[PDB]
């Protein structure tokens, strides 16, 4: 149940159809700027993430495989650890991004930092920290590791 | 020549024709609020489950990201499901998959936790690689 | 109509606006609110309309700042107009000034604010207390440096508010005559290519100016005179066109304006020298004379080799000595345009200035009622049924020889409210809405197609650059018989080479290059007649210096003390209004004058002011 | 001599089954201006008429010349041209927004809804129209500015996302920050019933705070803060102060 003006809207949309009138590129001509595609990022993780959970969930119950086969099964392949660590990083990174610039975005709500440097803070900060913490949690214990291989 | 038809005045809002018989929509701001609010106390639960695991980790997880995500999906489903270019039924088909996608999501989850390893423990595993 | 077919469509209104002009929208809410069926034709959206282009801001006698009397703006505005002024007028628009601009306020204009929480207001050239005796005056209230823009965007928001159809990116082509009687208006919807006459018991001209007739000006694309133009093509003479204010202060190299409010917070005019040098042209007023005394004075230093920069061929407007914070607060708007177009900090270095076309005082005469007229010596005034014109485009005629700043905003508001009470008054239920003649517009779409299709050897945009060119060098700031006479002999031969004219795009739909095109046969009339009415201004008064008659010709010699003299004849002296009649087609012109109605409305209330010397 | 390209978007809605183009023209730069608005012009007048576009004032106060200048939304007239000639241009209209011809777009949506938020002064007791000026204090008009400044040129609306895809049911930041300063007008009684016809969940709330309409607006303001600052009150984590009360002797 509309506005009158989401109505009026609505019916102005049908006409400029009629005319058969083009739309304005936009993506496709569109400057890149952190405004923007950080937000798509943010949306790109945040559904992603949903995306694995339900891919993971009902995936396994709908299949006669486990989690445990499923590890066991690509360690099996003997792939470089680099490579698996750089794997850790993209499962972090969503996580660490979207929740940092969640709290920028609930600010942003508030009308809190919205001037053009503060927004340029704010996402630089955010992809600094998120990319750090994803850093921090796969090299930490790989390093950890590398202590009860090596030392005494 | 000038042989022509009486023309009409052409599409105009007026926003005083508007305000008779419109009577507000109840109203999104309550909601919105604890949309976010929500958003902001799971802040300190990503954080918690970095360092504490389990299954009551497990539970309370599934329950906070199936009502985030629920909320998450309807926003992004209203963005793109869009009348003007899936038409009418197949746009509400949409909306209504939406809510699908969350009650699937939670089944999945739970379905996860109490027959499979957990989501906890499930990324300790593939850290353990 | 005979290379093309026209989808043609009729409406009917109560009145019909042509503008969507500050005057334009005041004088359709007035009637809106009065229950009116409004129709609203308009060329462009009513807020990209020159109003906003506005800055300096808009006279009445508030007191918000110093105690004021509105008869001494009526005595300025008189000063001003350098007793060509109807004065009548002037007192109509004075004493309704303080009504006017409260209005406004009123309707939700965000007006600056005093620490008494009142109304701000700035000094401003021209202007002065206590019937030019005392200081320096201030009245002209504002919105900092944006005034127009306010201005226009509330009264064009209250205007959604009382009902007026609007007919948006509608090119009005002629008015429809029957007889000596304005029945409506017939346009071109650029959206759809289709063409549209509007019935109607009243039709109120709100079009604006015709700066674009020079090379330089500060005015709009838009500003192309198609009201002047309608009603010479209507039959009714012009008036006053000769009167072209230059503004001092223009930026140098692009037009774009710098406001008079730049000089009434503090800031002055420099030369060379790194003299002050108004000082010397006005002791009393200074950088705050009126606009043509100082642009003379600027035309001079330029002359006399004491011009600045590169060529020494301009002169700097020096707002740097004055606070940070008074920059900002009062000019916010020109400190970001110098910026940008002369790459300036207003803070830190001058800005490069010279005299550029502004308004036109001339226009379509009316009475103080607002209703077009048409003159001849035995009958005199005679009004012109159902038609009415209001702003730039008008010649009321309250700013006579030279506009007074901040002086227009309020004629807008003033008679464009007038409009509206003195048509809900003279129109009666009774009166039903005018049927059309047969044939009515018929050769306006005639003119149309010629236009759209003509295939002549000079483009469009050609024949315009030297029209503009021709008119900076033989009708500016100083003119000479010669030069005029000239000028008069090469702007007739323009006026023939639009038959030989040329146009490309040959669409309906949105066809900016067939607009501009009846742009330039609208800037052509106005400007054919701008130049010989001043060709043949034997005298010096106001915005109009003629070097080889440099002394204002009045009835007596106001120099010296009046009784003892006789009176010269009408036909001998310049104290009176030129009417320019010119025929479309053809392109010829004659002149006729008009008395100078001195007496004010109402004697009671206030006398009128004889003419004196006028210095500042 | 410097000849610059420019890559411009062209359409017609006469040829029959009609497809908007790209269009290369050539520009010499030290027989032009040097802003972009002057190369339309230039090109128009010299080279080919056909090519349409609006403008009106030469300033940037208009609005009217708005569009998508090397990927970003401005204003043409005050859009300095990019002299480095190894580079080309790009010319579009308006993001997203129904075309009539080359760079004009039918804003006539835009317009409606500018119309809708009620752009003018509403009081509760019926005031005498010329009587008196309505007292606010310097603090409280100030509220006013960043606002009252806009020119309504759409820069904005047609830079966000949300409005690319819900133009019909979301006002998008210009009319919203417009909608927000006749809120925080203290001279405004309808503080009230003002966000009563933005409760529902489309028109205010689809801004999902991507920041490109602060970020583009060639008149350097913000309706990304107005934005934000319209929820809190549709939340009521924030209410209008009441009016400043108006001296006895004013
Ligand atoms: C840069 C600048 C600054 C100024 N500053 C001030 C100031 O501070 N104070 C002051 O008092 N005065 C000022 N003026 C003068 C004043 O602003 C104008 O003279 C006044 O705004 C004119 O109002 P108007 O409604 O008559 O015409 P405009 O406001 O010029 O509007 C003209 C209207 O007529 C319409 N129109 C024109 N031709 C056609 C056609 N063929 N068909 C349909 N519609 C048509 C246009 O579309 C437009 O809607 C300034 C002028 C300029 C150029
Ligand atoms: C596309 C990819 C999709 C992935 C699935 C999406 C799932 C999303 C829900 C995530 C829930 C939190 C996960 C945390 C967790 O299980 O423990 C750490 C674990 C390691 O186990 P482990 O190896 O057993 O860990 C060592 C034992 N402690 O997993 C991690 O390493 C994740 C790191 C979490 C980053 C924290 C974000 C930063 C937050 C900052 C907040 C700031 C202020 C408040
Ligand atoms: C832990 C703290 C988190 C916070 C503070 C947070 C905050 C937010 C906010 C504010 C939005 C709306 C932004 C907008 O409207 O554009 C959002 C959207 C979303 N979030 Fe989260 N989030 C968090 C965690 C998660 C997690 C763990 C998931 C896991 C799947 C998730 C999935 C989503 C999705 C799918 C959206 C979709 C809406 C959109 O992108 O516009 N979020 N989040
Ligand atoms: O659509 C969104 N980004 C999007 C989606 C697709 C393309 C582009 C895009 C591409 C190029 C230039 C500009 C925008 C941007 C988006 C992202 C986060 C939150 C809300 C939204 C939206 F409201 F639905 F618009
Ligand atoms: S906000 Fe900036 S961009 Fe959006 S309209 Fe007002 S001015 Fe144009
Ligand atoms: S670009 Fe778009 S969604 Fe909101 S904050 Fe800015 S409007
Ligand atoms: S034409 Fe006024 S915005 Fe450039």
């Amino acid at each position: 149940e509309k506005t009158p003006i989401q109505v009026w809207g609505w019916d102005y949309l049908m006409r400029q159809r009629a005319l058969k009138r083009p739309i304005a590129p936009h993506l496709t001509i569109y400057k890149p700027q952190m405004t923007w595609m950080v937000s798509g990022l943010h949306r790109v993780t945040g559904c992603a993430m949903a995306g694995t959970l339900l891919i993971g969930g009902v995936g396994f119950s709908v299949l006669p495989l486990d989690f445990t086969t499923f590890v066991e099964f690509i360690r099996g392949l003997g792939i470089p650890w680099v490579i698996l660590d750089t794997f850790k990083f993209i499962i972090a990174f969503p996580i660490a991004f979207h929740t940092l610039n969640g709290i920028r975005f609930i600010g942003f709500d508030m009308a809190k930092g919205t001037d053009i440097p503060s927004i340029y803070r704010g996402a630089y900060l955010v992809l600094g920290l998120a990319a750090l913490i994803s850093l921090a949690v796969v090299v930490y214990p790989r390093w950890e590791r590398h202590k009860k291989a090596t030392l005494p | 020549t000038s042989a022509a038809v009486t023309g009409a005045a052409p599409p105009q809002f007026d926003p005083i024709a508007a305000e008779k018989g419109f009577k507000p929509l109840h109203s999104h701001g309550t909601l919105f609020k604890i949309e976010r609010y929500f958003a902001a106390a799971m802040v300190p639960l990503i954080p918690a489950a970095y360092f504490i695991h389990g299954r009551e980790m497990d539970l309370c997880l599934a329950l906070a990201l199936t009502l985030h995500v629920h909320w998450g999906v309807w926003g992004v489903v209203n963005d793109y499901g869009r009348p003007f270019v899936l038409g009418d039924t197949l746009a509400a088909a949409v909306r209504v998959g939406a809510y699908i996608f969350t009650a699937c999501l939670l089944a999945g989850l739970l379905y996860f936790n109490e027959h499979d390893v957990g989501l906890t423990r499930a990324f300790e595993m593939v850290w353990e690689l | 109509s005979n290379i093309a077919q026209y989808k043609v469509i009729d409406h009917a209104y109560d009145v019909v606006i042509i503008g969507a002009g500050g005057a334009g929208l005041r004088a359709a809410m007035g009637l809106g609110e009065a229950g009116f069926k409004t129709a609203v034709v308009t060329k462009m959206f009513p807020t990209r309309s020159h109003t906003t282009a506005a800055q300096g801001g808009i006279n009445a006698a508030l007191g918000s700042m110093n105690p004021d009397d509105w008869k001494w703006h009526f005595y300025d505005t008189v000063k001003g107009s350098d007793w060509l002024g109807d004065q009548n007028a002037m007192h109509y628009l004075t004493r309704n000034a303080v009504e006017a601009v409260t209005e406004l306020e009123n309707f939700g204009m965000p007006f600056s604010r005093t620490p008494e929480g009142k109304i701000y207001q700035r000094s401003f050239g021209g202007q002065s207390n206590n019937y030019g005796k005392g200081g320096v005056a201030k009245r002209t209230c504002c919105v900092a440096d944006r005034t127009g823009h306010s201005m226009l965007h509330t009264l064009y928001g209250n205007s959604l508010r009382c009902h007026c159809t609007f007919f948006i990116e509608y090119f009005a082509l002629d008015l429809l005559m029957d007889k000596g009687r304005c029945v409506g208006v017939i346009a071109l919807c650029l959206e759809d290519g289709t063409i549209h006459r509007f019935r109607s018991k009243r039709t109120i001209v709100a079009t604006g100016g015709y700066g674009r007739a020079y090379f330089s000006c500060t005015t709009a694309h838009m500003n192309t005179g198609d009201g002047t133009a309608l009603a010479t093509r209507a039959g009714i003479a012009l008036e006053d066109l000769e009167f072209i204010q230059f503004h001092p202060t223009g930026i140098y190299g692009v037009g774009c304006l710098i406001t008079e409010g730049s000089r009434g917070e503090g800031g002055f005019l420099v030369n060379s020298e790194g003299e002050r040098f108004m000082e010397r042209y006005a002791p009393k007023a200074k950088d705050l004379a009126s606009r043509d005394v100082v642009s003379r004075a600027e035309t001079i230093e330029i002359m006399e080799g004491r011009g600045v920069g590169p060529e020494k061929d301009h002169i700097y407007l020096q707002l740097h000595h004055l606070p940070a914070e008074q920059l900002h607060q009062r000019l916010p708007g020109i400190s970001e345009t110098a910026k940008i177009f002369a790459g300036v900090d207003v803070t830190k270095e001058p800005i490069p200035v010279i005299p550029t076309v502004h308004y036109n005082m001339g226009g379509i005469p009316t009475n103080y009622k607002a209703q077009v007229i048409k003159y001849t010596k035995e009958g005199g005034d005679k009004i012109v049924p159902g038609l009415y014109a209001c702003g730039e485009c008008a010649c009321h005629s309250v700013h006579g020889a030279n506009r007074l700043g901040a002086n227009s905003l309020l004629d807008a508001v003033v008679f464009g409210r007038a409009c509206s009470i003195n048509i809900k008054e003279e129109l009666k239920p009774d009166e039903k809405i005018p049927e059309l003649p047969e044939g009515a517009g018929e050769e306006s779409i005639a003119n149309l197609d010629a236009v759209r299709y003509a295939n002549g050897d000079v483009p469009t945009a050609e024949l315009r650059l030297t029209m503009q060119k021709t008119m900076q060098k033989h009708a500016g700031v100083f003119r000479r018989g010669d030069i005029l006479a000239e000028g008069v002999k090469k702007m007739m031969d323009l006026f023939k080479e639009l038959k030989r004219l040329k146009t490309t795009d040959r669409s309906l739909i949105w066809n900016s290059d067939l607009t501009e095109s009846l742009e330039l046969q609208n800037l052509m009339l106005n400007a054919t007649q701008t130049i010989v009415a001043a060709e043949n201004r034997k005298e010096s008064r106001g915005a109009h210096a003629r070097d080889d008659f440099p002394k204002r010709e009045d009835e007596y010699d106001y120099s010296k003390p009046i009784e003892g003299q006789t009176k010269r004849p009408f036909e001998k002296h310049w104290r009176k209004h030129t009417l320019t009649k010119q025929d479309p087609r053809t392109g010829h012109i004659t002149l006729d004058y008009r008395p100078v109605i001195d007496k004010t409305l109402d004697p009671a209330e206030v006398d009128w002011i004889p003419p004196i010397i006028r210095s500042y | 001599k410097r000849i610059k390209t420019f890559e411009i978007y062209r359409f017609n809605p006469e040829e029959p089954g009609a497809k908007p183009k790209l269009q290369k023209f050539d520009v010499d730069l030290d027989k032009c201006g040097t802003m972009v608005l002057d190369a339309l012009i230039k090109i128009k007048n010299e080279v080919d008429p056909t090519l349409t576009f609006r403008r009106s004032c030469r300033e940037g106060i208009c609005g009217s010349c708005a569009m998508n200048i090397a990927g970003e939304n401005t204003l043409a007239c005050i859009c300095n041209i990019d002299q480095n000639t190894s580079k080309t241009t790009k010319i579009y209209p308006l993001p997203h927004m129904f075309v009539i011809k080359d760079l004009v777009p039918d804003m006539n949506l835009f317009y409606a809804q500018y119309a809708s938020i009620q752009p003018w002064l509403q009081k509760k007791t019926k005031i005498n129209l010329g009587e008196k000026q309505q007292y606010q204090s310097i603090k409280e008009q100030e509220k006013l500015d960043g606002l009252y400044e806009c020119i309504l040129c759409a820069c904005c609306s047609a830079s966000c996302p949300s409005y690319w895809w819900n133009a019909d049911k979301y006002l998008g930041p210009a009319v919203l920050m417009q909608a927000y300063r006749w809120i925080i007008d203290s001279r405004d009684d309808s503080a009230a019933e003002r966000l009563a016809r933005m409760q529902d969940g489309f028109s205010a709330f689809k801004c999902h705070t991507i920041m490109n309409c602060t970020k583009t607006c060639p008149k350097h303001l913000n309706p990304a803060r107005a934005i934000g600052e319209i929820k809190m009150l549709l939340t009521k984590m924030k209410t209008k102060p009441a009016p400043l009360p108006t001296p006895a002797n004013f």
